[PDB]
């Protein structure tokens, strides 16, 4: 099993009524753990095990950083909209994070997107940015001309993210590392149906043109899926069900 | 957390000067070295993120995150490097914690010393110069006589350097022969007429 | 990378008044900090400038003493309210964090040197005198060393420079790093400062060479009132010149 | 400027049996931009006690949401999910195909 920590940022320029101008949500694996937006202007816990293990100085410090991060996202979104010569509402998104593999190896990723398409993609193993056009190339040169920015990001991806990931995994060990077996059943619908539900983690392999169903959230922390046309693997446990 | 540096440090010219710094927070990530001359602001000279050495010109930054000490090596140090060097450490919250600083004094190399006390006119001023960096100037015993500290002037065109100290007074009994009598000057100091 | 401009460079103020100093950055950077530092002493963090809200103050510094306002990421002010001589220091503006060119390390401005006096009636410009080199030194070393004395100035807002033939020189010059109290027993004692210029004997033996010691003094300004029975000790340049001889 | 139409999937938390309390889920995913409104319908009428999750984020820069409500299934009642998005000229209604 691989575990991952990542944070998003969502910036909407000139938002319609109701939509926040800035949103930042953090996840461990499939679980929201932190949240922040331009309306509350506060970093708040999104899982109970986060609020029990993080002292108030944690939320106070990263709220201050997030207030700065919100301001720069407004600034960076303005720079894009004056390089593309764009008017109206536009989107700017960010995703940084890391993964901790089963064998102990780690991966690190950071990328930005403008209006829903890949804009800038970082390579921490070469200290370079993969730009998607000339506007992104301009920003790529500004960042690559700053060694501190390159070393700073590489450090967070390889060192601090993995440290936070392990710290969060201990905080929510009861929830993130649990295993619930799927409840598998077969149905003979007509117009054959190996339906399973109530399992966690959502990584599940089902087999027998074979039609598959999405792994959807049930709403109580478990997931559900099906396979149409039975073998089911989940957390290294294989189940067989006959006709 | 806390950052701990030393106080006053003296290093011979041309030799390697080593400023060491320790910190308490194990979760700290980045480590910065600042240089600050007496009347100026701190100036960042380099930084280091990962274990090992990092060279930039004559500077070398060493980080040992396991033992939690950061060092700055100034190879072939010269009197230009005489300043206060600040150790700064950044934590997870990207907050920077500063040390008390270590003042570095790089004593110049006086190849051919010639200690002497001269008198100059437009009061009147005595000049004790051309002494080697091992001799120290001590503040005068009397308040009517004023004595400065040793000063290193560099004639860069001539590749020459000389230590010097100035003593002046408004007292009538003051003379250059008795100006620096509270400091241990060389025996062979030249006291001309 | 980010250029930090502090205003004013220096100021001499009376006890019981307030002074607002500010910090302007040429670019937008997330984090901004205010420090104070005595010359030759340690760098002390006063507070963290928060954009659009009150500052986060360190232990000992309270908001009513040092109000800090930050309307945007490039501008912030620090006010020293009800000034006392104990508040005399060099106040530094720092900036670091994310920007349009990436995460920058913390950099410092040139600071504001603040000197709060009990009264402004004891501000004095320096007396500058130059002393021609010793004839014995010229024979013994084939070198000539001039010495300049700046005496009797208060406070110690001075910059001493040497000018030969009209150009400022820096080689062969050594000035005392900090001034000297002419009587350390006094609190508001006047200062002295010495500097020397060493030059080849042939250069000094040229009667066409002109040597000048310049002491830039920073005193009262035009807005400061002056009611004393003497010349107003304003910011002025005091110099002492000397010519070569054979 | 990218636009992606939402993917609507209506389902139940548990295998639905008439007379047993359950949760009706509507999972809207894979759309762009984020501005979207979702309503749950019991025989055409908008249910008001309909909680949801906060707007979530995917790796491909699309967004997804989960709308749910407490309900009991019967043989006569029909439930459906109604979504409006910039990619839709009219709100799209997806009925709940009971697992039967
Ligand atoms: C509190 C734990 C919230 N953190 C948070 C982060 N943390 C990531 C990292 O500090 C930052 O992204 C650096 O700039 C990476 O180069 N990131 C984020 O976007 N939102 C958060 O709420
Ligand atoms: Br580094
Ligand atoms: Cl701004
Ligand atoms: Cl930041
Ligand atoms: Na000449």
């Amino acid at each position: 099993r691989t575990h991952s920590l990542r944070y998003f940022r969502l910036g909407v320029s000139d938002p319609i009524h109701g939509v926040p101008e800035f949103i930042s949500v953090g996840y461990v694996d499939s679980h929201p753990i932190t949240t922040y937006d331009s309306v509350t202007r506060q970093k708040e816990p999104r899982a109970p095990w986060m609020a029990e293990n993080l002292a108030p100085d944690h939320w106070e410090r990263y709220t201050q950083l997030l207030r700065g991060w919100q301001q720069m996202f407004k600034v960076e979104l303005k720079r894009l909209q004056r390089h593309y010569n764009h008017s109206g509402s536009h989107t700017y998104q960010r995703m940084i994070g890391c993964e901790l593999l089963e064998d102990g190896s780690t991966t690190g990723f950071l990328q930005y997107a403008y209006d829903g398409q890949d804009f800038l993609i970082f390579n921490k193993d070469t200290l370079s940015w993969l730009a998607v056009d000339n506007v992104a190339h301009t920003i790529k040169q500004a960042w690559e001309a700053n060694q501190h920015e390159l070393l700073y990001q590489k450090n967070w991806l390889e060192e601090e993210c993995i440290a936070w990931l392990k710290r969060f995994l201990e905080y929510g060990k009861d929830t993130l590392q649990r295993t619930e077996p799927p409840l598998v059943r077969v149905n003979r619908k007509e117009t054959l149906f190996c339906k399973a539900h109530g399992f966690y983690p959502p990584e599940i392999y089902m087999t027998w043109e074979i039609d598959y169903g999405d792994i959807l959230p049930s709403g109580d922390g478990t997931y559900q899926a099906w396979a149409s046309i039975c073998h089911v693997e989940h957390s290294g446990v294989h189940m067989v069900l006959q006709v | 957390e806390v950052e701990q540096n030393s106080g006053p440090l003296s290093v011979p010219e041309g030799a390697i000067a080593s400023l060491n710094c320790t910190y308490s927070d194990r979760g700290s990530q980045s480590f910065f070295w600042y240089r600050q001359y007496s009347g100026k602001s701190p100036e960042l000279i380099m930084f280091i993120y990962s274990n090992g050495d990092k060279e930039d010109g004559r500077f070398t930054a060493q980080l040992n995150k396991a033992s939690q000490y950061v060092s700055l090596l100034i190879r072939d140090s010269q009197p230009s490097d005489s300043a206060t060097y600040l150790c700064a450490v950044r934590d997870a919250g990207n907050m920077l914690t500063f040390g008390g600083g270590t003042r570095l004094m790089v004593k110049p190399n006086i190849q051919n010393p010639d200690p002497a006390v001269y008198q100059l006119r437009d009061k009147s001023v005595c000049l004790f110069t051309d002494f080697d960096s091992q001799t120290n100037v001590s503040q005068s015993k009397d308040s009517d006589v004023y004595i400065t500290d040793k000063c290193v002037l560099d004639m860069r065109s001539m590749d020459f350097k000389s230590n010097s100290a100035v003593a002046w007074s408004n007292k009538s009994d003051f003379a250059c022969a008795n100006a620096f009598n509270n400091s241990i000057i060389p025996e062979d100091t030249f006291f001309p007429s | 990378s980010a250029v930090i401009s502090q205003k004013p460079s220096r100021d001499i103020c009376q006890r019981g008044t307030s002074l607002t100093i500010q910090c302007q950055v040429d670019s937008q950077v997330t984090m901004m900090f205010w420090y104070r530092q005595q010359p030759g002493q340690s760098l002390t963090l006063i507070a963290t400038a928060n954009q659009g809200s009150e500052a986060t103050y360190e232990s000992g510094f309270v908001i009513d003493k040092f109000p800090i306002s930050r309307p945007n990421l490039t501008f912030s002010t620090l006010t020293v309210s009800n000034m006392s001589p104990e508040d005399s220091s060099i106040y530094l503006c720092s900036v670091g964090g994310d920007s349009l060119i990436g995460n920058q390390p913390q950099h410092f401005g040139d600071g504001t040197r603040l000197s709060i006096l009990e009264d402004l009636k004891n501000v004095f410009p320096p007396e500058v005198a130059v002393f021609e080199p010793s004839e014995a030194e010229i024979s013994h070393t084939q070198k000539a060393t001039l010495v300049c004395l700046a005496t009797g100035f208060y406070p110690d807002h001075v910059e001493l420079s040497w000018w030969v033939n009209g150009k400022e020189v820096h080689s062969g010059v050594c000035t005392d790093p900090q001034p000297l109290k002419e009587q350390p027993a006094l609190n508001d004692s006047r200062y002295a400062l010495s500097s020397r210029l060493r030059v080849s004997a042939t250069f000094w033996q040229n009667p066409r060479n002109h040597f000048r010691c310049q002491v830039q003094f920073y005193g009262l300004s035009e807005n400061d009132e002056w009611t004393q029975d003497r010349a107003k000790p304003v910011t002025q340049i005091v110099s002492a010149e000397a010519w070569g001889r054979a | 400027m990218i636009q992606r139409t939402p993917k609507i999937q209506v389902y139940s938390r548990h295998p639905a049996e008439n007379g047993k309390s359950n949760f009706l889920n509507c999972y809207v995913s894979g759309f762009h931009p984020s501005d979207i409104e979702v309503d749950l319908l019991k025989n055409g009428e908008r249910i008001e006690k309909v909680e949801h999750s906060d707007l979530s984020f995917s790796k491909d820069w699309s967004f997804y949401l989960l709308y749910y409500t407490e309900f009991t299934p019967t043989e006569k009642d029909e439930y459906a999910c109604r979504v409006n998005h910039v990619t839709l000229s009219q709100p799209k209604i997806v009925k709940w195909d009971r697992d039967m």
